[PDB]
């Protein structure tokens, strides 16, 4: 998805901004490393060649099979301003921005770069003992308080802001506390580069008036620096930013030189198993888990019973998916989790019944299932439990002198849709709050 | 089409064509082995007994005393369908699949008279199959090798049953059947259409089988096809190129110019574009021609190619007498070249000319193949005769 | 699984 | 939308490049290409961060691996390059100063056959090593060539260049040539890019050559099918006689040692196998045409 | 000790693969596959029946076939209902017994299966080939008795006399007949009479097949066949083919007669001269003269270097070390490097490197 | 009960008749089918005359079915007089004697299967009395015997057979038997030479 989530966010970006950002090399860089791989190919193609070349050619180039690919390739680049077109002699010609050229041509040789890569200082760090425990640390904090499950340390103040303006883990000051909401539980199933960038990128957006280009250099000149290897502390802004990313852990500072860490790595792309659980039919779970964070985001659908070091074994029972739907998570979430994180054994047997199953009939396919039905069925009965009777917040409309009159009423609130119950036999419809307003409005004309 | 309207000799036409003619041959030619024929059928009161022509052609073939007895009744005694209704009934049926023959019962009354005819047919078999065995298993012999021996009668266990007024039990009957079953079954094998010393030796002590299998020793040394600076210099090269890379490498200079980089891409499009050309256009491939006006391309086409395969193989047959056939098929071979030409005329006055060339170009190549093969015929004709 | 179809009846 | 693994062949003799330079006005023409090749690297790897690197050069004494550097230093790039390409590039300059060292010091030694062939041979192994150790990545090999110096012979090198067209076909990795040379085209190079969907290019002048790389020779295995190949040139997939040395359109072969003959050889006798020929089957080979009396 | 184990197991396998020498071998061929679809296939020792397992491993071997020799011709037969039915003719295109292999699928066996009938079948279909080319039938037996309508042992004196060799892979057990088969028909060779033990064993037993047999010394068949190397033409409109007479855009024109053939390799429909690549005939160079096997070097003895010549990957320190070195050039190579040097590529690349 | 009917699908049925040419001839037909591939049963006795002489080797021989111990019929006067005969004389108790009697029978026709160490085949003892008579044997069939194959079922002897007769079709190594089951003339003094 960061393929295409990155992908949108440049675009939304005006184009005289994206023109200042392209200054960089190492932007430009990462920018080229998320266009789609047809897009790659034609501009390598137009970096060395300082001309105008037409479309058609460019068409050409592509095989007939894969004239869809252009098409994509082509609105993509676009879309970013990239390419940008010209329409002189009855020729429509197509050229590569220079910003975006002389940058990228920049990065690929040796030429003057401005120390957008940074220095290096030749101090290493190992990674394994310091820089690895600093990154699990400040994450498995904020894991941590984002899950709701209690833990001494706390996230830091603006990092905390920022959760409580984000859509996902909702707080509520007259609950008093703070509760994970359908978002917060996505972001949670989200592996570790999405959950990164889908915190970046909230940041991105509520920083207003510290420069936006020179936070987005940043962020993309962080993914090209290596684990290790601190360069030498880059604008007042950057400064600043940079302080908000090592509370992130994006960042590790000795106090004067900031040593990256494995999360900026990770940030540039992407690249029995832990976390993974048994379901039985008696409803029981066992989850090989040793990390304190598989069992404390189990705990949130999940009523624990006891643990050892190897495994944690619990039990879904009608409270613990209870508690999960009221706080706001859907029952497809919590069968995705299951399914997601099943034991091997589960798929083995899995597999061995859809064998038997085709062999029994092989003319009719269904898809391979992990998780025993039963389960499955009654949690989403559960689900369906909670919306047994639905309440809706409106007005009654009756006592109508002439038929006519409700039918005119009827017909426009519900072409605005905003009608919730009619009757012509009583004369008599409600409609939702909502459109209370509006209906009344319609009614003085 | 070759030898309504093409008039090619009948003879000729399958000359090519053996393979196939001698597979169809073979998918009737060949039969099933003997077997058991009335142990396979089971009659399953009233009881369902089914019968196949296969069934029935394999009685025939294995009892010729079921076929004696059905030649005579088939239009004359009743109709066939009652014969085998009459046969299964009979104890005839019971005698011939090794069943006991119990007590006298209804069996049939026409049937049963050929049970003399059949005994008579078993002894006579019993004879012909009884000949001379190998002295090695032979067994007679064992028995008589001792004339003379007159030892204590053996048990009634050792002898076959009897009933109680001395009459043979009949289990014997049963099994002599199986054994005549058996030898009648591999005899029919063998159709017209110092051996035992070996067997007896020991073949695991003798020498083990010893491969040899042939060995080639290519010669690697070919020919080349066929239609220097001094060392001083690759040393000053050499150092040149070695004081160039270490002095100071730029790869900014790797950049082209610009009339040099649009000379460049000028020519990879251009290449590209005869390239894409091509992969364009890379169930039968859509055509434009008429479909009535296509078939008759295809039947000239094909006719055109079976006279041209013809030619070559009595062209190349090495054989002085082949000279005779070879000028009618030229003769044939010519007449083409004057049909290809003449459906050109008939689709120029026919489609106007707008199809013409699309016809003219699907039957190029063949055309140019038979023009060449006349010119090559022609100029070996001419040189050597004269 | 038969959950969402409509209640025998 | 995968790693895709890129091995470089590059075939440096001071013969066929000193041959090229006083052919050619300009002098010492191989820097251009060797500093060319280093951002065609470049580009590479910028194309996807997964994606990994291999060169190997194929010298008058053997061949040596330019990249990656073997297990068991001289600034000469910008030290403020991108570290992930500095460290490839930096490491190639240094094996190839390494190479022209022990070079100069063979240059007494002499070569009487190039060694491509065993080039390309350990380029395929290169990349079988990194299928297997990763389970999931394409490959493809490409082969700088210069053609402008004298051969002395070409044959021998047949055997081996073309095994590896069915090594390259059963792993699906295509293989490209790009040839700086007098000659317009070779014979073997061009049936080995044909033979396995590759590209085959000839440059006449080194100057430019990051274009023709760019341009052409930058087709990924991701995305192969899609693009059209730039060659031009048609492959015959012929082979010369055993005898004449003829490329042969109609000829003959026996049966023992499968050896192409444009005509039937002297004595009635395989030169290659050795094995003797019965006089009634060639009788019948030699026979005239039938014609008219 | 499971390291040294594995060495010492590898030692024992690769003594089989110490000794080769170049056997002449025979590189075009022609291939009678008979099947034996009859009741003993409805067995459920081959999962999931012997019918099915058979027809699956019969298209990789075709595939496999016809890659490894592409000259080659080869032709298909099945034993049913006491019968041989032929359902594929003669010819050298893979995709026409492919497509005959995969309508079987459906085809329930039945009835018993006649050696005799295939054999005889199988022998009129290897009449028409060329002299030059070896006979072969490759018999797939799955029964244990054989009902034949006549003498099988006067088949076997036939076979002998128009040299065809029999190939027999039975499934249960071994049979007094096939063994004497197989045996008469390979020059007293008892070792082309194979059964397998376990399904894995199936699939090695199918491959082996796939190599070229070797010839004996007494039997003679040198001779020279024509043949010549057609041009791929690229034609703007679709012409006739000659082969079968439909519309195609390119093909291949023949040197003799310029006729069209849609593919290769194959022989052309009009001067029956065997169009072929010069890649066809590559293909087969490796046999003629095998790479020799490479020989574990001794621990005590030093080493060349620490890393493969041609894949770079450094030999594990470990008790024995996992060097193999080739003979002609003396250099080291991996395991990895000596199954593919063995296996895909058929030239080893210190060899080459090698200045002469 | 039909039971041969299902036989004649498999394999030719040859029965031992009285008759000591019919016989010979059935021997001459079961071979032929056992070299042709067709495949037969041969049905004889125990203590007849096809027992003792005819070697059933190679493809003649692949599995022997014993119906049964081979006794000789109790109840007569003959086999009593010379029992109490033996007994009182040579001091053989009577039950000893009639099974020495049945299993020197049953020993030959088990032993008429190899002619050399190659040959192999399957021998089955089909009685329940036969269980207890394992030590009665000729000393090289009892060491073949295995305990777990004394007291057998159809099934499992049936399933026992089909591994025996697939493993036994394999090549064997020669080294195997290079020099353990089979001695070359260097094999030979070599072991001379150690003995003295
Ligand atoms: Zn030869
Ligand atoms: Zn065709
Ligand atoms: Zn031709
Ligand atoms: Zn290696
Ligand atoms: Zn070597």
């Amino acid at each position: 998805s960061l393929k295409h989530s990155v992908t949108q966010y440049l675009e939304e970006i005006p184009q005289q901004v994206q023109n200042r950002l392209y200054t960089s090399p190492a932007t430009c860089l990462a920018i080229y490393r998320i266009l789609p791989p047809l897009a790659k190919f034609f501009i390598m193609a137009m970096v060395f060649n300082e001309n105008e070349v037409p479309l058609l050619d460019l068409d050409k180039w592509v095989n007939s099979n894969g004239k869809l690919q252009f098409q994509n390739a082509i609105k993509s680049m676009k879309s970013l301003h990239l390419l940008i077109p010209n329409k002189s002699s009855g020729t429509l010609m197509i050229n590569l921005n220079p910003t975006f050229k002389i940058s990228l041509r920049n990065a690929l040789t040796g030429g003057e770069v401005q120390n957008s890569f940074g220095v290096v200082v030749e101090e290493n760090v190992v990674s394994l003992d310091l820089l690895d425990e600093y990154s699990a640390n400040k994450w498995e904090t904020i894991l941590h308080f984002m899950v709701g499950t209690p833990l001494a340390k706390i996230p830091s103040e603006k990092v905390l802001n920022l959760l409580k303006h984000s859509k996902l883990m909702e707080e509520v000051n007259s609950t008093g506390e703070f509760k994970i909401t359908n978002e917060g539980f996505q972001f949670l199933l989200q592996e570790i580069n999405s959950q990164l960038w889908t915190l970046l990128l909230q940041y991105l957006k509520m920083i207003e008036t510290m420069d936006l280009v020179d936070v987005l250099h940043f962020i993309f000149m962080l993914g090209a620096l290596e684990v290790g290897k601190a360069y030498k502390i880059l604008s007042e802004t950057q400064r600043i930013m940079l302080q908000d990313m090592r509370d992130y852990g994006l960042v590790f500072q000795k106090h004067s030189i900031f040593y990256p860490t494995k999360l900026a790595l990770m940030l540039t792309s992407d690249t029995i198993p832990d976390g993974s659980l048994i379901v039985e039919t008696n409803f029981k779970i066992y989850s090989y888990s040793n990390s304190p964070l598989q069992i404390a985001v189990l705990s949130l659908f999940v009523h624990l019973k006891a643990r050892f070091v190897n495994m944690v074994l619990g039990q879904i029972t009608r409270e613990s998916i209870r508690r999960a739907l009221t706080n706001g998570i859907t029952a497809d979430q919590i069968i995705a989790y299951l399914e997601t994180h099943a034991h091997p054994q589960m798929r083995r047997l899995a597999e061995e019944k859809l064998e038997k199953k085709l062999e029994l009939d092989p003319n009719c396919k269904e898809p391979l299932q992990v998780l025993p039905p039963t389960v499955v069925d009654q949690i989403r009965l559960w689900q369906l439990e909670l919306d047994r009777v639905i309440t809706y917040e409106g007005s009654l409309y009756s006592d109508f002198e002439t038929s006519q009159e409700y039918n005119l009423l009827s017909k426009y609130a519900q072409d605005i849709g905003v009608l919730l119950w009619k009757d012509d036999k009583k004369k008599k419809f409600f409609i939702s709050k909502e459109g209370n307003s509006q209906v009344l409005d319609f009614a003085k004309r | 089409e070759t030898v309504i309207n093409a008039g090619l000799p009948p003879s000729e036409f399958w000359s090519t064509r053996i393979p196939l003619l001698r597979a169809f041959a073979l998918s009737t030619s060949q039969k099933v082995g003997p077997y058991n024929v009335l142990s396979t059928i089971k009659p399953v009161n009233k009881v369902n007994v089914n019968l196949s022509r296969e069934k029935i052609l394999n009685i025939f073939e294995n009892y010729p005393i079921v076929k004696k007895a059905y030649t005579d009744n088939v239009p004359k005694n009743f109709k066939e369908p009652e014969f085998w209704a009459r046969f299964f009934s009979s104890k005839l049926f019971r005698k011939l699949r090794g069943e006991k023959i119990m007590q006298n019962d209804r069996g049939d009354v026409i049937i049963d008279r050929y049970l003399t005819l059949d005994q008579e047919f078993d002894r006579k078999d019993d004879d012909m199959l009884l000949h001379p065995v190998k002295k090695i298993i032979d067994l007679d012999g064992n028995i008589q090798d001792d004339p003379v021996v007159r030892g204590n009668r053996p048990d009634f266990t050792m002898q076959p049953g009897v009933d109680i007024n001395g009459n043979s039990d009949g289990t014997v009957d049963i099994l002599k059947g199986m054994n005549r079953l058996s030898e009648k079954m591999i005899m029919a094998l063998k159709n017209e259409y110092n051996d035992e010393r070996n067997e007896l030796k020991i073949d695991d002590l003798n020498e083990s089988y010893k491969t040899n299998y042939a060995i080639i020793h290519l010669k690697r040394n070919a020919h080349e096809k066929t239609t220097k600076v001094s060392n001083q210099q690759m040393l000053q090269q050499l150092s040149l190129v070695m004081d160039n890379l270490i002095n100071k490498l730029d790869l900014n200079q790797v950049v082209p110019n610009n009339e040099v980089s649009n000379k460049i891409n000028k020519r990879v499009i251009t290449a590209i574009k005869i390239n894409a050309k091509q992969a364009k256009h890379n169930l039968e491939v859509k055509s434009t021609l008429p479909i009535d006006l296509l078939e008759s391309c295809r039947m000239l086409h094909t006719t055109c190619c079976e006279f041209l395969k013809h030619f070559y193989i009595h062209f190349q047959s090495g054989e002085q007498k082949q000279a005779s056939t070879v000028k009618k098929l030229y003769n044939h071979l010519k007449d083409c070249i004057e049909k290809l030409n003449e459906l050109f005329q008939d689709v120029l006055n026919g489609d106007g000319e707008s199809m013409s060339n699309t016809c003219t170009a699907y039957l190029k190549p063949v055309l140019n193949s038979i023009t060449l093969a006349t010119h090559k015929y022609d100029e070996y004709f001419n040189e050597y005769n004269n | 699984s038969t959950i969402g179809k409509t209640a025998l009846g | 939308e995968s790693p895709s693994l890129l091995t470089v062949i590059i075939e440096i003799a001071p013969k066929l490049w000193t041959t090229f330079d006083e052919e050619g006005n300009e002098k010492g023409s191989i820097i251009k290409v060797l500093e060319a090749l280093i951002v065609f690297l470049n580009a590479h790897l910028a194309f996807n961060s997964a994606n990994k690197v291999a060169v190997i050069a194929a010298y008058s004494q053997g061949i040596k691996y330019l990249y990656p550097e073997s297990t068991s230093d001289l600034k000469i790039i910008n030290s403020d390059m991108y570290r992930r390409f500095r460290n490839v590039d930096e490491t190639l300059v240094e094996e190839i100063y390494k190479l022209f060292e022990l070079e100069k010091k063979q240059i007494e030694q002499n070569s009487q056959r190039s060694t491509l062939a065993g080039a390309m041979s350990a380029g395929l192994t290169y990349v079988n090593r990194i299928s297997k150790e990763s389970v999931s990545l394409k490959s493809r090999l490409l082969v700088l060539t210069c053609g402008s110096g004298s051969s002395k012979d070409e044959i021998f090198q047949y055997i081996p260049i073309m095994n590896c067209i069915f090594s390259a076909t059963k792993m699906k990795c295509p293989i490209d040539v790009v040839k700086i040379g007098g000659s317009k085209e070779s014979t073997f190079l061009q049936q080995t890019t044909d033979a396995t969907n590759g590209v085959y290019l000839h440059v006449e002048s080194t100057e430019g050559l990051i274009q023709y790389l760019a341009t052409a020779m930058f087709i990924d295995p991701s995305l192969r099918p899609i693009i059209v190949k730039p060659n031009h040139g048609s492959v015959d997939f012929r082979t010369s006689c055993y005898l004449t040395g003829r490329v042969v359109a109609v000829g003959f072969i026996c049966s023992v040692c499968l050896c192409v003959l444009s005509i039937i050889p002297p004595g009635n006798k395989c030169p290659a196998c050795d094995s003797q020929f019965d006089e009634h089957v060639i009788a019948k080979l030699k026979r005239k045409p039938v014609v008219p009396r | 000790a499971s390291l040294v184990a594995s060495i010492v197991e590898a030692r024992k396998k690769r003594t089989a693969k110490k000794n080769i020498t170049p056997y002449q071998r025979g590189i075009i061929r022609s291939l009678i596959l008979t099947l034996d679809c009859s009741e003993a296939m409805l067995e459920k020792d081959l999962r999931p029946n012997r019918h099915a397992m058979i027809i699956q491993y019969a298209i990789d071997f075709v595939h496999e076939f016809f890659d490894q020799n592409p000259i080659s011709q080869m032709g298909i037969i099945i034993m049913r209902n006491g019968l041989a039915q032929l359902v594929s003719q003669v010819s050298g295109n893979p995709q026409d017994h492919i497509d005959a292999l995969k309508s079987i699928r459906k085809q329930e066996p039945k009835g018993n299966p006649s050696l005799q009938n295939a054999l005889e079948m199988a022998r009129g279909l290897l009449l028409p080939v060329p002299a030059h080319c070896t006979r072969e039938v490759l018999i797939v037996f799955g029964s244990l008795s054989t009902t034949d309508p006549g003498d099988i042992h006067q088949t076997i004196d036939s076979l002998v006399s128009e040299k065809i060799r029999v190939k027999v892979l039975g499934l249960s057990a071994q049979v007094a007949i096939c063994k004497e088969l197989c045996k008469a028909t390979n020059y007293g060779d008892e070792s082309f009479y194979k059964i397998l033990l376990d399904e894995t064993h199936l699939k090695e037993l199918f491959n082996e097949a796939v190599t070229p047999l070797p010839v004996n010394k007494i039997n003679k068949g040198f001779t020279l066949v024509k043949m010549g190397f057609p041009t791929r033409i690229f034609e703007d409109t679709p012409t006739f083919c000659s082969c079968h007479s439909k519309l195609v855009y390119g093909g291949y024109f023949c040197p003799n007669c310029h006729s069209k053939v849609c593919s290769l390799p194959t022989v052309c429909p009009c001067c029956d001269l065997m169009l072929i690549l010069s890649t066809h005939l590559a293909r087969s160079y490796h046999h003629l003269m095998p790479l020799k096997t490479f020989a574990e070097v001794p621990t005590t003895e030093k080493f060349r270097s620490e890393d493969c010549f041609s894949c770079q990957s450094r030999f594990p320190i470990l008790l024995t070390s996992s060097r193999y070195r080739c003979e002609d050039c003396k250099q080291e190579f991996c395991v990895d490097c000596d199954v593919f040097i063995h296996e895909i590529l058929h030239n080893c690349p210190g060899c080459e490197s090698k200045p002469v | 009960m039909g039971i041969l009917d299902e036989v004649w699908k498999h394999k030719l049925i040859l029965v031992e008749t009285p008759d000591a040419q019919e016989t010979s001839l059935a021997l001459e037909t079961y071979r032929k089918a056992c070299s042709n591939g067709r495949g037969a049963i041969l049905l004889s006795v125990a203590r007849g005359k096809v027992s003792e002489g005819i070697d059933f080797d190679h493809q003649y021989g692949r599995t022997v079915l014993m119906i049964g111990i081979p006794f000789q019929y109790t109840e007569s006067r003959i086999l009593k007089a010379r029992l109490e005969f033996m007994r009182e004389n040579y001091r053989i108790r009577e039950n000893d004697f009639l099974s020495f009697d049945a299993m020197r029978h049953a020993a030959q026709c088990l032993g008429r299967v190899l002619r050399g160490k190659d040959d192999y085949g399957v021998m089955v003892l089909a009685d329940r009395r036969f269980s207890r008579k394992r030590s009665q044997l000729p000393k090289w069939i009892a060491q073949g015997l295995s305990d777990a194959d004394l007291n057998l079922s159809t099934d499992m002897a049936i399933s026992n057979t089909k591994q025996f007769l697939r493993t036994m079709a394999q090549p064997t190594d020669p080294k195997d038997q290079e020099g353990v089951s089979v001695w070359s003339y260097e094999d030979l003094i070599k072991h001379q030479n150690s003995r003295k």
